[PDB]
């Protein structure tokens, strides 16, 4: 479903306040601490044997910045989410072999990271607009698993 | 299932919920209803307005049940049997909805206690809510 | 995703051979025998205490014909599934209070009923086109739960 | 979990699969790969052509494992431990994929044995496959 003008104002106005470098590093560290098995997809980043290693691993920190920077391009393409992420869907399927069920779990972690960093902006209605965005980005990333 | 570190992590974050079971419980139901509006099919009798007396009263009940589960974290199947039969047989609430609420509960803690809900505590609290959700689901099939 | 011409030919050519009255009654009876709790939504149809009752209940038989007749209108609107089922989504939400996760389970039963009735048409590739149709009809029926 | 009627229903439908474990197993994997192509991420090494030698060999293995589970239907947790650790730890296969395969297994029986897979037998076989899926998932979390 397309974003109404109310949804569009919540998303666009909060994303202007987000520190994308910090929140992305936070979300990827949380994904690898809350789901420790998924480290399998990132073993080439080196030391990740426990939460302290993960939080000080710089390859994890930089990967998190790029992932959330990529998610943040959805805010400029709210009417074309499926079409914007088609190349990146195909790479997660054919190259990284990542189960498309995992896109929802990272999306749910991003919502928690945003809630913690912006407690007064993340109202019930702001949260609902962001959950709709994470649902659509997850679906778009799952869409070229042919 | 839960480690001794998970159990102490869960008892620590939950002590911050003490004194705010109605307030935190009410906000987590308001978040579930707005972000996952399909969940309103189970509450056709409720006023769905903000800080509705019925939402306050149900929020207190859910968080009180979670408070008792933290106290009896060693035997969740025995602490939650009465609720397990209510959810899984009388209301027949589908398992995916429990995931939606556990996520709204994690957002409420993150909003009110950002620093307390560290990545390690987040990991433990997610694990505890999944376990609580599985006892309320164990006879739904 | 839109149906390609190959998908469209599988769906359109098999649906011309379907006995909609028989297959619908079969699918609703199977839904109430495989998931006995869902009888809660149909108690006004009367006797359903066991599988023999369900298979001889005429209100179940007729309801099954109408449900599969409704699903069969998707075959005429393959480019507009979401828009065709919007009124029927809103009725399942506001009137029948049915959890939208259940639309996938009936869709999976319809695939089994079709496989059993048309064993030589229901090829690996025909099955894949039908699973894509049941996925889209389920999503369209879940879409007006506001 | 499974009733004595479910167990005898399951042993009856499965006797029709006898002599066709490679054929039925191969068709159920071909159906999963085509109807749920996301499942191909787990099999990057396989030739995915029809009646590929690798698909035939894996189809025989999955159906042989299900044959042993029907024989040990009274204690599925003990019959499937070796596979449980392989799936839930070494391959870390997500729980939703098990549902996709159990559905492709029900379609293969429906195609080859339409009359045998009556609504009551369908109900029992779905229940057995969910139980098998849960033993292969029990340590994934
Ligand atoms: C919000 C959801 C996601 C977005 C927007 C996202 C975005 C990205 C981006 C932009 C890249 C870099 C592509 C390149 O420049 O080559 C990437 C790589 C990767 N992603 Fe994701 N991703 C997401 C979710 C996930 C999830 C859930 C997993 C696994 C659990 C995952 C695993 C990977 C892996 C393994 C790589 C390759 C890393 C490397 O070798 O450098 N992604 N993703
Ligand atoms: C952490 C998970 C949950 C806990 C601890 C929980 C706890 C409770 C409790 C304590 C009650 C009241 C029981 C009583 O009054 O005797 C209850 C009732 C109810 N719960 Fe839940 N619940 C949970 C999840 C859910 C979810 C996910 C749904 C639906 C989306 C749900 C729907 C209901 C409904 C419909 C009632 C009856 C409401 C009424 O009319 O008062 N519950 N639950
Ligand atoms: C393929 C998916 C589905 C389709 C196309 C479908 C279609 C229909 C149609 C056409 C009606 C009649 C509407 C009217 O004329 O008033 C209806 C009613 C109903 N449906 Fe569905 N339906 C589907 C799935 C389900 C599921 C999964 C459930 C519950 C498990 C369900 C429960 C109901 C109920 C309770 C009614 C009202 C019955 C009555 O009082 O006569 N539906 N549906
Ligand atoms: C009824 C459910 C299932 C059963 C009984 C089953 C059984 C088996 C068996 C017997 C093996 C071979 C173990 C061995 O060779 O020692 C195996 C391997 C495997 N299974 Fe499954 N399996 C099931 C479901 C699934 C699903 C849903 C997936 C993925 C979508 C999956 C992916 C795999 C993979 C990737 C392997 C390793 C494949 C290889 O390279 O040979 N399995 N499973």
């Amino acid at each position: 479903a397309s974003f109404d003008a109310h949804e569009r104002k919540f998303i666009v106005d909060l994303w202007a306040k987000v520190d994308v470098a910090q929140c992305g590093a936070d979300a990827l560290s949380r994904m690898l601490i809350v789901y420790p098995w998924k480290r399998r997809y990132f073993e080439h980043f080196g030391k990740m044997c426990n939460a302290h290693d993960i939080l000080h691993n710089s390859k994890v920190q930089e990967h998190g910045k790029k992932v959330l920077a990529s998610f943040g391009e959805a805010v400029k393409h709210l009417d074309n989410i499926k079409g914007h992420f088609a190349n990146l869907s195909k790479l997660h399927c054919e190259k990284f072999h990542v189960d498309p069920e995992n896109f929802k779990l990272l999306g749910d972690i991003i919502i928690i990271v945003l809630a913690a960093h912006h407690p007064e902006d993340f109202s019930v209605e702001c949260h609902a607009a962001f959950q709709k965005l994470v649902r659509q980005v997850a679906a778009a990333l799952a869409a070229e698993y042919h | 299932v839960l480690s001794m570190e998970d159990k102490s992590n869960v008892k620590a974050i939950w002590g911050k919920a003490s004194g705010h079971l109605e307030e935190y419980g009410a906000e987590a139901l308001e978040r579930m209803f707005c972000a996952y509006p399909q969940t309103k099919i189970y509450f056709p009798h409720f006023d769905m307005s903000h800080n509705s007396a019925q939402i306050r009263a149900h929020g207190k009940k859910v968080f009180s049940a979670l408070h008792e589960a933290v106290n009896h974290i060693d035997d969740l199947p025995g602490a939650l049997c009465r609720l397990s039969e209510l959810h899984a047989h009388s209301l027949r609430v589908d398992p995916v909805n429990f995931k939606f609420l556990a996520h709204c509960v994690l957002v409420v803690f993150a909003i009110h206690h950002p620093s307390a809900l560290s990545p390690e505590i987040h990991a433990s609290l997610d694990k505890f809510l999944c376990a609580v959700s599985a006892v309320l689901t164990s006879k739904y099939r």
